[PDB]
């Protein structure tokens, strides 16, 4: 019973399930927040490197001056979502002045991923995504995850893509639910080491993008990310 | 072992049958029981509201469509509501436009021609519900038997539903009597009530299980709910 | 063999045969072209004593001059009648002159036609008999599921068509000059009874209508009342 | 083509429902002949079950039964082969349509077919009834159980008759039914009056 | 099965379509005159309960164009109608009455379109159009369900095609022209019936047949009576 | 397995596609509703994958209006749709009549939404192939029949209840409730009741994180009990067991 | 056609649920006769398992069992053939519709069918019970293991009874159930009241 | 109909999960009885593999094993036939729906079925264990390899025990699992609470 | 239900990948034991191919090989039955979904299954190796070809060893591979974490 727009005996829509199986096939992303920041980490499939470093793409994408998102799964797809989101980001601001609420955004995105699971003659987006940012005139960090089916959810820190299960575990016994990572510096320190499981040496496979309130934003440079690998392998050897 | 001729409402069996429509009549036999019976002064619908659980309400089966018309149903609630709903418009169209109260013969016509469409086109399925209709126009009383197969027949009384037989017979016999009960409502009912109680098996009918409807010569269509039917038990 | 549009290895549309197969299975209907005008009759089957007599009419008029009846799938019949009803009334509004029976059939034949062309639709499950008058006389035809129809001196379908057929055969020769308007009815009344002897254990109710410039006056009227009775009794004597 | 049809004609012309009606009718009352072949073998198992030991020499009443039974299998099989003949002669031109009628023919053939097979796993048991006893009556020079095995080889073969008879009745009756229902389809498998479309 | 290419590109629904045209069971033949045209078709009326008026496989499309069709009556009445109206719409939209050869084009065109786009099953009928237009005179063009037409100096449709054919062919290798030498239609008519009777090993009464004639712009169906008188004509002269 | 394709009728005249959708709702976490002449309670089991999900993120119980709350069970994506149509259906009415919509009248609209799905359409266009994989616990209060509780089933049908429970351990509770419920139940009573059947047929150690609880009254309207009220209420619960 | 129906009639008229009800009821209590044929063979394996060696001569109590068992197989098989007869007489006109009822009939026939097969792989073991012993009792002139093989050929055949009996009970019971559920479908396989459409 | 249900009733009423739970539980610990029947035959192949030649006369310890094994096959088979009985009694009315539950029943029956078949290709090897040796112990008048073939026919039959035992454990354990999971579906195969639609 | 899970639990708890890892590992190096059982029978066919005629008396080195081979079949079969046991215990609740994992289990079982069958067409050839020679060594009173047939019945059986060994290596290796790949699917056939939809 797999060609879904129909139900399994036990009430499943196996297609929608399988689609998730592709998000795992894809690369990996992870987000974390503090009481002032929200960092987004990602890896880099540095595989057939005989291509200009310069203009070729990188996971994290700004949707509005104060909000960004990342994914894992089909690049081919992902792009189209980002675009449609960016558009709605303005259509709002236009017809309402007030710039978008991160919760709202996601709900829109999830509404689209959700639209591609109803009419026969369309197929679901093989993309699950992490969306982070700070609401207009607000200082409370927000993190949400959306996935293929159409569900949106807020997390304190979450990860998607291949080997998410692992790092997830790691995170689970590191991120203190009671108090979030205070300083930005260390909030990063965290995420970085959490990716060092799958990375397999080299800040040459680790992308970091950091977001603060009041529409500030800022991707990271290679050495910056390296000075962390450094100051971490150091305390690992010190244990 | 096999049967291919039962795919869509659209395919004929080698002999000339529509199994899909035949099945819809089976779900009709699955729902609760209900009865209708007429005379020359009134018409009556009596039905057995069936509840799901013991902590739940009994699902009603009667519906008004105008001061002078109504019906009961055996089968799927949704399907029914639609049909009755469409019906409601049809009367309204007449009243507003022509300012004449819709004749029952004609009411059946429309419900034939309506349910008909679903037997000729691909994609859909047929209506899973039967209806007993009652009303009082200018040709006095009338009562109808409707099937998803688009067949509406004018009767003197009847029942549909699970174990609908025992009443159909009680009726078949006590006919000569009730067709003559004119001027007296409570009589037609008690009669109808007996005809139905003549089909129970789980147990007797209570104030919650019972439901009645009537319409006549000066009796605009009205329904009796629960403790209001108390007397007829 | 399972879809409506398709053809068999040697050019054959099976769905239409079954259509036909269902037409036979139902009640029996007839019609007769006489002196001037026509006469129809059908077989309502009283399945119980809880059926109001003189009630569920299977015969229907079109405009104010066309008799019409059929058999097979009852809702299919009803449906088809509606289309015929529009076509008529539209034409009428357009050309003023009440619609020529000759063409009428086609309008319908053409509509029954279509339902043999696409797979998404279901073939018409009824054979239909009808007729009426005009300027150049009365006519009578009979349309089948295939959509093919023609003009007959009298027609028949449903369960026992042969009974009435060989029955219609006779009339031809002894009255090769068209049977009397009056006698036409009472004769039809009989031809039915004879053909009913299959549903014999189950009683029934006969329905009759007719057209004639002399009797109906150009119109189509329901044979009910006094002429109706004797026409039965007439049948009731020969019924031995 | 003139001559060709004449053969197919004069052949179907010498066998028909007219013929088959008599097998159904013939094998209708004739079941009595089996309801009999039954009761006979029964009365007989009691004498074998209780007619204690002996010194041998071929039982006359037993062969009277097998001869009567093997006798019946013969009749029936010929009678069936006649019904079979009437059908094989009506198998229409092979093609991929109107195969509704043709199907019936085949299904019925498979059941008839079965009947004939049933009359052949025991329609020889006489030449086999006395086929294990020449081996059994020999070794005339004695197991005290071998003496008893002779008591059994007599009763065992009487049971096989009673039983084959019981089942047989059933098979026949089934076939009667089966024919009586379809038949018209068996002779007229295609109609072809459907030219009401052209 | 269904309407889209076989492995040897021959989508059989179109092929199957053909047998059904034939299947009806009637024979249609046609030949050119010199200032007229003619078609022969049989009129087998089985059921003694019908009415021969209502029967026919030839209809008056236009004031001058007639049509015969060896094929199932329901599908024919359709083709009849559309065509009948294409010409109607034509004269209007263009100023001059539509000729034989052309109607047969939109007609074949039409049947091609259907076939390729799948908007319906092809009609199982072969249409044989006749008339005489003042551009090519005695015209005769035929069309099949596989959407396709062409020209005939004289043709035939039926269960027994090539027989009716071969005769005419032989009668043609000798008469050597590409039509029938003769002034009167009555006379031509006579000729065809002649060439058909001879061709079936069969005889026809005055109702067993069906024929039409296309003249100098005034096409008419041959009726029951006039029809017989030609049998009178061609009885002694034989 | 032939006879499993949406608008197809079983030979016993049944629609499995529908019936399976029901089997979806099963997989949802448990939800329980209790109606008392004092007010109506809605409580649900949460069940969270990891401790990094922010509980309040799971909108299993939601407000439909000042006078009507709701709890869903099963497919979360599908929920959001019904919740939105409903929320809209409500406001619309108020704009038209300057009043409040009858709980059932509302409920009706929602069921009117559900069974409105075609397969190419034998007349009516219905853009949405299959049925909903979710049920509803609608619970409000109009001033005609006072406090009310309803069960929304994908089949386009519904029933009124005194107490009902949908989700994973449906019967585990329905059985329990079947013999715990009585008219003169006060509100405080009802809370500790839902809170007990959950814990029982629940899965883990009961605490505010794995269980959201709410209620609605004529007085204040639909209110979703914060983690404090719930937390202590657990105590008044786990304490009375010790005794009897 | 007048005569044709009469036969199909008088045949279905002499067998019915009325008849079958008695097999279900008859083979209901009669299981005791089997729950017995069991315990007998059991008590018997102990004497063979422990009744050390001998000098031969056909055991009377053993044949008492096989005679009692072969006796039962007989009954049952005849009784089944009767139920089988009742159904084959009700197989409707072969076609491709209403086959829901027909299907039931077939399924039940296959299970009954099985029962009869079961009663025939052992419903002959008496004429076979003493069939390996004439070979075993011979070679009367001695393997000290051959003496023990006679001890076994006695116990082995007592096990086969106990076991065939155990399974048999099951088969019967299954059949009882199966019938009791369907049955009405078995006699009334087509309804045909669906003429509410015409 | 009143009486009819009573039978179907009192039958399902005398067997149940209550009964089957004990086979699963019974045949749970009872595997020890097999984990034993194993170790016994093993210790024994060493004496045959090394207990050089002889002059014959039936080994007492070997029959002690075959008697213990043939003994076990018996138990198990009866125990299975009981589980089989419990299910066949719950096979619902035959039709084309709700067959999800019914399917389970069948699948499980096929696995149980297998178990029973396994206990019958070797649950007779005693009357066969000493069945090739009367042929082997004869020809008492000598191939010096024939002497060694007797050494083997002893060890070979001790291997068959160890092996059948090994596989057997597996089969049992599989069946335990299989039951424990489904079961509820086995007794309640149709629900029928779906009337929430009418 | 409390007790029910405990059994299914303590059973899967006493066998695991932990166990199977050792068969793959054990039957990894142990192939040497077969790569050996090979070379031995080879060196031996040369002495039989060329060790001209004789006067008979059972070859000691030959039984040394069959004893060593029959010895191996035994190990392997037990070792396989262990892997088989580990899987049958993990066959989930029968139904029509998630059958992706279940499928793997079955496929692998069919291959293991094969392995066991292979070890049984030759895992008895010792009691058969000397089974044709008692017939061959007899007829001790002479065809000068019969003498040569003894030369052959020695070499032929040495070939069968070499060959069975060759194939066997293959079968084992295949199985090693097959397990190593799937395995995780074999123990965890259903996941069920898909509740991310509810
Ligand atoms: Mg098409």
């Amino acid at each position: 019973d797999r060609a879904l727009s129909i139900f399994s005996p036990d009430g499943h829509i196996f297609q929608v399930e399988y689609a998730l199986e592709a998000v795992k096939r894809g690369t990996c992303a992870v987000g974390v927040k503090g009481k002032n920041c929200v960092v987004l980490g990602c890896e880099r499939r540095s595989t057939l490197k005989l291509q200009d470093t310069r203009i070729t793409p990188s996971k994290v994408s700004k949707i509005d001056s104060h909000v960004v998102l990342s994914f894992s799964g089909l690049n081919a797809d992902s792009r189209i979502l980002i675009e449609k989101a960016r558009v709605e980001a303005q259509s709002h601001r236009l017809t309402l002045e007030d710039p978008v609420t991160v919760e709202y955004l996601t709900r829109y995105v999830a509404g689209v991923q959700q639209r591609y699971t109803q009419s026969g003659g369309v197929r679901p987006f093989g993309v699950s995504t992490l969306i982070a940012g700070f609401d207009p005139r607000d200082d409370e960090p927000k993190l949400y995850q959306t996935e293929p089916s159409g569900i949106y959810s807020s997390w304190s820190a979450q990860t998607i893509g291949r080997n998410s299960k692992t790092v997830r575990e790691f995170l689970e016994k590191n991120y203190d639910r009671k108090e979030p990572p205070a300083t930005v510096e260390e909030c990063v320190k965290l995420t970085v080491r959490s990716l060092l499981e799958v990375v397999q040496t080299g800040a040459k496979n680790i992308e970091i993008t950091v977001v603060k309130p009041d529409s500030d934003i800022v991707a990271l440079s290679s050495e910056e990310i390296n000075q962390y690998v450094t100051q971490i392998e150091q305390e690992k050897q010190e244990q | 072992f096999r049967n291919n001729y039962d795919g869509d409402t659209v395919t004929f069996s080698p002999t000339g049958r529509l199994f899909q429509v035949e099945y819809a009549l089976e779900a009709i036999k699955q729902g609760s029981v209900t009865v209708g019976l007429r005379s020359n002064t009134h018409a009556v619908l009596v039905a057995l509201k069936r509840n799901a659980d013991e902590l739940s309400s009994y699902q009603k089966k009667i519906i008004k469509c105008d001061e002078h018309m109504g019906l009961s149903l055996a089968g799927l609630a949704p399907d029914a509501r639609v049909l009755s709903n469409y019906l409601r418009q049809q009367c309204n169209y007449s009243s507003l436009v022509f300012n004449r109260k819709l004749a029952v013969e004609r009411a059946g016509h429309l419900l034939c021609d309506k349910a008909q469409k679903n037997t000729q086109s691909y994609g859909g399925r047929p209506y899973g519900v039967g209806l007993l209709i009652i009303g009082y126009d200018k040709s006095g009383a009338h009562l109808l038997e409707f099937q998803p197969s688009g067949n509406v027949t004018e009767l003197y009384g009847t029942a549909i539903g699970a174990r609908s037989q025992g009443a159909k017979t009680y009726l078949e016999r006590t006919l000569d009597t009730f067709i003559k009960i004119d001027g007296n409502p409570d009589e037609l009912i008690k009669a109808g009530v007996e005809a139905i109680s003549q089909s129970l098996r789980d147990e007797s009918l209570t104030v919650d299980n019972l439901s009645i409807a009537i319409v006549g010569k000066d009796t605009p269509f009205t329904i009796y709910d629960g403790e209001a039917v108390a007397k007829y038990i | 063999d399972l879809s409506n549009s398709v053809f068999s290895p040697d050019g054959r549309n099976f769905q239409v045969e079954y259509a036909v197969k269902a037409v036979e299975n139902g009640t029996t209907s007839i019609g007769i072209k006489c002196n001037d005008g026509v006469v129809f009759a059908v077989e309502k089957l009283i399945t119980s004593k809880l059926l109001v007599p003189q009630k569920n009419v299977k015969i229907q008029v079109v405009d104010r001059h066309i008799g019409c009846v059929y058999s097979g799938l009852i809702p299919d019949g009803r449906h088809l009648v509606n289309r015929g009803r529009e076509e008529a009334a539209s034409f009428k509004k357009l050309y003023k002159t009440p619609i020529p029976i000759p063409a009428f059939a086609d309008r319908l034949g053409q509509y029954v036609q279509a339902h043999t062309l696409y797979n998404s639709v279901r073939p018409f499950g009824v054979s239909t008999i009808f007729g009426g008058v005009d300027k150049n006389g009365a006519h009578l035809y009979m349309l089948e599921p295939s959509g093919s129809y023609w003009g007959y001196k009298g027609a028949a379908t449903g369960k026992g068509r042969q009974s009435a057929k060989a029955e219609l055969e006779k009339l031809v020769d002894h009255h090769p000059e068209g049977l009397s308007a009056r006698e036409a009815v009472k004769q039809a009344a009989k031809i039915i009874y004879l053909a009913h002897e299959d549903n014999k254990e189950k009683d029934f109710e006969l329905e009759i209508s007719w057209c004639s410039l002399s009797e109906t006056n150009g119109l189509h009227k329901f044979v009910k009342g006094d002429l109706l009775q004797e026409a039965i009794d007439f049948a009731q004597k020969e019924i031995n | 083509a003139a001559l060709i049809q004449n053969l197919r004609d004069s052949y179907t012309e010498t066998s028909s429902f007219a013929v088959i009606e008599e097998w159904a009718a013939g094998t209708l009352q004739e079941i009595e002949g089996i309801a009999k072949a039954a009761a006979e073998a029964h009365g007989v198992i009691r004498n074998s079950t209780y007619g204690r030991a002996q010194a041998e020499k071929s039982p006359e009443q037993l062969l009277g039964v097998l001869q009567r039974y093997q006798d019946l299998c013969h009749n029936v099989y010929c009678q069936a082969e006649t019904i079979r003949t009437v059908i094989a002669i009506r198998i229409p031109e092979h093609k991929e349509e109107d195969n509704l009628g043709v199907a019936v023919q085949h299904a019925v053939l498979k059941i008839i077919d079965e009947l004939e097979i049933k009359t052949l796993g025991s329609g020889e048991k006489s030449g086999s009834g006395g086929a294990p006893t020449p081996i059994g009556m020999y070794a005339l020079r004695e197991s005290p159980s071998l003496l008893l095995e002779l008591r059994q080889i007599d009763a065992d073969f009487m049971l096989k008759v009673e039983l084959a008879t019981t089942h047989l009745s059933t098979m026949v009756r089934a076939v009667i039914n089966a024919y009586l229902l379809n038949w018209k389809k068996l002779i007229q498998p295609r109609t072809g009056t459907d030219h009401m479309v052209s | 099965h269904i309407t889209i290419f076989s492995p040897e590109g021959r989508l059989y629904q179109v092929e199957y379509a053909f047998k059904a045209t034939n299947q009806t069971n009637i024979n249609s033949l046609a030949v050119r005159g010199k200032d007229c045209t003619v078609v022969i078709s049989q009129k087998k009326v089985p059921d003694k309960l019908l009415d021969p008026t209502t029967v026919s496989y030839i209809f008056c499309i236009s004031r001058t164009i007639g049509m015969v069709v060896n094929g199932p009556i329901p599908d024919a009445r359709n083709a009849a109608l559309r065509a009948k109206a294409e010409a109607a719409e034509f004269r209007y939209k263009y100023g001059y009455d539509m000729p034989c050869d052309v109607l047969a084009k939109r007609m074949a065109n039409l049947s091609q379109i259907y076939t390729q786009r799948a908007y319906m099953r092809p009609l199982g009928v072969i249409l044989t159009f006749v008339s005489v237009d003042e551009e090519l005179g005695p015209s005769i063009y035929k069309t099949d369900p596989a959407g396709y037409y062409v020209g005939y100096k004289a043709t035939a449709t039926g269960p027994k095609q090539q027989e009716i054919t071969t005769n005419l062919e032989n009668h043609f290798k000798k008469s050597k022209i590409d039509h029938i030498n003769e002034e009167s239609w009555e006379k031509v008519v006579e000729f065809a019936i002649t060439h058909m009777i001879d061709a079936l090993g069969t005889e026809f009464s005055k109702n067993d047949l069906e024929v039409g004639v296309a003249t100098k712009d005034k096409f008419f169906t041959l009726s029951a009576e006039n029809i017989e008188e030609r049998l009178v004509a061609i009885a002694e002269q034989d | 397995e032939y006879d499993r394709g949406v608008s197809t009728f079983s030979p016993e005249g049944r629609l499995f596609q529908v019936e399976y959708s029901l089997e979806a709702i099963k997989l949802g976490s448990t939800a329980i509703g209790i109606a008392t002449k004092e007010g109506v309670v809605l409580g649900v089991e949460k069940r969270a994958t990891s401790p990094l999900l922010e509980s309040d993120s799971i909108e299993k119980i939601v407000e439909i209006d000042r006078h009507i709350g709701c709890a869903m069970s099963g497919l979360t994506a599908d929920a959001r749709s019904m919740i939105e149509h409903a929320r809209t259906a409500a406001v619309t009415h108020n704009l038209y009549y300057d009043e409040d919509i009858n709980v059932e009248s509302l409920t009706q609209s929602v069921c009117d939404l559900a069974l409105r799905f075609g397969e190419g359409a034998s007349g009516e266009e219905r853009l949405m192939s299959r049925p909903f994989g979710v049920a509803l616990l609608i619970a409000g209060h109009d001033a005609d029949d006072g406090y009310q509780l309803f069960h929304a089933e994908p089949s386009g049908t519904f029933y009124r209840y005194n107490a009902k429970a949908i989700g994973s351990g449906s019967e585990g509770a329905q059985a329990e409730l079947l013999n715990e419920w009585h008219s003169s139940l006060t509100l405080k009573e009802a809370e500790l009741l839902v809170l007990k059947i959950l814990k029982q047929v629940m899965e883990e150690k009961l605490d505010e994180n794995n269980a959201q609880l709410s209620c609605i009254t004529k007085q204040d309207g639909f209110k979703i009990y914060d983690n404090e009220k719930t937390a202590e209420l657990i105590k008044e619960l786990k304490e009375k067991e010790a005794a009897e």
